C-alpha cells in the first residue's frame, strides 16, 4: 500500500463516522461537543486531500515527469550536429525549465506542509477524544464500584423483611392456634388457661405486626434497591458506548498517525526532488559561464544529476499509485 | 448455526451486488458502442472513423467485461463439511 | 487540590453509606417496634394500665425507625448526583495531571 | 508492603464503619427522644425527661461518631495515599525495567 | 442506520459535485484548445504531440485506473 | 510550554529536516564531480589540469 493510499484510506474511514448523540448522558455532553466538532474539521481535512491536493501532487509530479523523460540527458560536450552559440541556448532553455520545475516542486512541498498540519490536527483531535472518553469511564468504574457495595447492602433491609413477614405469619399460625386451645378451655372451665389464651393474642397481633410491617419495609427496601441498580445499568451503558466510540477514535487516530507518517514521507521524497533540481541548475549554470575541460566537467556532472531527478520522480510516483480498496 | 446461515447469506448478497455492477458495465459499454456505431454512420470520412475507432475501443472494453462476468460465473462449488455436534461433547456441553 | 477531592469523596461515601444504614437499621426498628409495641398493648389490657412504659417505647422505635427510612431516601436521592460528580472531577484531574508530565517528558 | 496495605485499608475500614453506625444509631435515638417528649406533654413530666435523655445521649453518639470518623477517615486517606504512591513507583520501575 | 445512511448520501453529493466540476473542467479545456487553435496561438501538430505524450502517461491512468474501478466493483 | 514545543518541532520539520536533505543532495552532486573527472581528463592528461 503506496502513500498516497494511506492517506485515502484514513480519508475513506474519516468521511464515513457519524456525529454521536450522547443526550441521553449528561456525563457527556462535553465529549459530544468536542467529538463532533473534532469529526466535523477531520471530514472538511479529508475532502480537501480527496478534491484538491492529491489532484495537484499528482499534476505537478506528472508536468516533472513528461518533460525530464524527454530531457533524460545533458549534452556536455558540443553535439555532432549543432553551433557552441545553440549548444549555449539548449543548455539555457533546461537550466530555465528545471528552475521552473524547482518552484514547483518546492510549492508542491508547502502545500505537503498544509496536509500534514491536517492530518496532525485531526490525530490529535482524536488523542484527545480518547482521553476525555477514557477520564469518564475511569470516573465511572469508581462509581460502579460503591454502587455495587451499596446494593449488596439494601440487600440486606430486603431479607430482613421477608424473615420478618415470615416470622409474622409463623406466629399468627402459632398464635391462632394457641389462642383456641386457650379459649375453648376457658369455657369449659371458667379461669384454668389464662395465660394461654393471654400468649396466644400477643402472638397473633404481633404476627399480623411484624406482617404489616415487615411489607412496608420490604416496599421501601425494594424501592431503594431498584433506583440504585437503574442508576447502575445507566453507568453500565455510558461506559459501554463511551468505550465503543473511544475505540472507534483510537482507530481513527492510528490511521491519522499512519498518514502523517506518509505525508511526511511525501515531504521528504518532494524535499530530495527540489534539491536534486538545485543541483541540477547549480550544473547548468557554472557549465555555461565555463571554459573547456572544465565546461564539461560541471556538464557531465549535470547529466548524472539528470539521471537523479528521473530517481527522485520515480519515488513520488511510486508514492502516490494507486486507489486503495475498501 | 443460523448466525453461519446469515454469514454465508451476506456473501450471497455481495456476490449479488457485484455481479450488478459488472452487467452494468456490460449495459452501459454496450450504449457507448451503439452511441459510437451511430454517429459513425451518420457522419462521412474523418469524422466517420473517429466513430468508429473509439466503438472499436469499446469493443475490446466490452471483451473486458464479458471476461469479468465470465469469472464471477465459473466453477462449481465443492461440497462444505461442517464438522457437528457428537454424543460426548453434548452430554459435555449440559455438565457445563 | 487531590486530597480535597480525595476528602469529599470520602464524606459524600461516609453520607451514603449512613443514608442506607438507617434504611437498614430504620426497617428494623420498624419491625421490632411492631413485635414491642403488640407485646405491650397486650399486657396493657392484662395488667390494667402498668406497662404503658413498653406500648410507648415500641411506638417510640416504629417512629424512629420510620425516620430513618423516610431520611435515608432524601439522603440517597440527593448524594448519587454528586458523587458522580466527584469521581468525574477526580479522574479528570488524575487524566490532566499526567498530560502536564507527558508534555514535560 | 502493597499486599499488607490492602490488609490495613479493609482492617480500617471496619473503624469507618463503626463511626457511621455510631452516628446513624445516635439520629435514631433523637428521633425516637423527640417523640416521646411530645408524648409526655400530653397527659405527665416522668416521661419528658426519659425524652430528653433520650434525645442527650442521641447527640452524643452523633458528636461522638462524628469525631471518630474524622479521625478514621484520615488514617484511612493516609494509608491510600501511601498506596497510590507505590502503586505509581512499582508502575515507573516496571515500565523503565522493561 | 439512518444516521449512517444520510452521512452516506452525503458523501455521494461531495463526490458528484466534485466529477460534475472534473466535466466542466475538461469541456472547458477541450473549448480553450479550440479557441487557441482558431487564432494561431498552436497548431494540430502541436496539439499532436502533447495528446501522444498525454495517452503514454496520463490518459493510461485514468484508462488502468478505469479497468481498476470496474475490477474492484465486480470482485475480481 | 506546548506551543513552543510545537514550534521548535516545527523549525526541524520545515527548516532543519530539508537542509538535510539537501545536505545528501549535494554528496549526490560532489561525487558526480568527482566520478566525472576520468571522464573529462583521458589517459594522456596532464598533473596541471588534473590540479585545474
Amino acid at each position: 500500500a503506496s502513500q498516497a493510499m494511506q492517506i485515502q484510506t484514513y480519508c475513506n474511514s474519516v468521511k464515513q463516522q457519524v456525529p454521536v448523540d450522547f443526550s441521553q448522558f449528561p456525563n457527556l455532553k462535553d465529549n459530544q461537543t468536542q467529538i463532533n466538532q473534532g469529526l466535523d474539521l477531520a471530514k472538511g481535512h479529508a475532502d480537501l486531500y480527496l478534491n484538491t491536493i492529491q489532484p495537484q501532487i499528482i499534476t505537478n509530479i506528472s508536468n516533472i515527469s513528461n518533460y525530464f523523460a524527454l530531457q533524460n540527458a545533458i549534452p556536455a560536450v558540443l553535439p555532432p550536429g549543432s553551433t557552441k552559440a545553440q549548444w549555449l541556448r539548449q543548455l539555457s532553455v533546461i537550466k530555465e525549465q528545471a528552475t521552473e520545475y524547482q518552484r514547483l516542486s518546492s510549492d508542491t512541498r508547502l502545500v505537503i506542509v498544509n496536509l500534514n498540519n491536517n492530518l496532525i490536527t485531526d490525530s490529535s483531535n482524536f488523542q484527545g477524544i480518547v482521553v476525555n472518553l477514557n477520564s469518564k469511564v475511569q470516573g465511572d468504574n469508581g462509581v460502579l464500584a460503591q454502587l455495587n457495595g451499596d446494593i449488596d447492602k439494601v440487600n440486606a433491609a430486603i431479607d430482613g423483611a421477608i424473615a420478618g413477614i415470615v416470622a409474622g405469619g409463623l406466629l399468627v399460625i402459632g398464635g391462632a392456634f394457641v389462642t383456641a386451645i386457650g379459649a375453648v378451655a376457658d369455657f369449659v372451665t371458667a379461669g384454668t388457661s389464662t395465660p394461654v389464651v393471654i400468649g396466644g393474642v400477643a402472638m397473633m397481633v404481633a404476627g399480623a405486626g411484624g406482617i404489616t410491617a415487615g411489607a412496608i419495609v420490604l416496599h421501601n427496601s425494594l424501592g431503594a434497591r431498584q433506583d440504585l441498580y437503574q442508576k447502575r445499568s445507566s453507568l453500565n451503558s455510558e461506559v459501554l458506548i463511551a468505550t465503543q466510540i473511544g475505540n472507534g477514535y483510537k482507530g481513527l487516530q492510528v490511521q491519522a498517525q499512519n498518514a502523517v507518517t506518509a505525508a511526511t514521507q511525501m515531504s521528504n521524497a518532494w524535499d530530495s526532488l527540489t534539491s536534486d533540481l538545485g543541483s541540477l541548475i547549480t550544473d547548468l549554470d557554472k557549465g555555461i559561464t565555463s571554459g573547456d575541460d572544465i565546461r564539461q566537467l560541471w556538464l557531465t556532472a549535470a547529466d548524472t544529476t539528470v539521471k537523479t531527478v528521473l530517481t527522485d520522480v520515480t519515488t513520488i510516483k511510486a508514492q502516490m499509485a494507486g486507489v486503495s480498496p475498501l | 448455526g443460523y448466525k453461519g446461515l446469515q454469514v454465508q447469506a451476506q456473501n450471497a448478497v455481495t456476490a449479488a451486488t457485484q455481479m450488478s455492477n459488472a452487467w452494468d458495465s456490460l449495459t452501459s459499454d454496450l450504449g457507448s458502442l451503439i452511441t459510437d456505431l451511430d454517429k459513425g454512420i451518420t457522419s462521412g470520412d474523418d469524422i466517420r472513423q473517429l466513430w468508429l475507432t473509439a466503438a472499436d475501443t469499446t469493443v475490446k472494453t466490452v471483451l473486458t467485461d464479458v471476461t469479468t462476468i465470465k469469472a464471477q460465473m465459473a466453477g462449481v462449488s465443492p461440497l462444505q463439511v461442517p464438522q457437528t455436534d457428537t454424543i460426548a461433547n453434548f452430554v459435555a456441553r449440559l455438565a457445563a
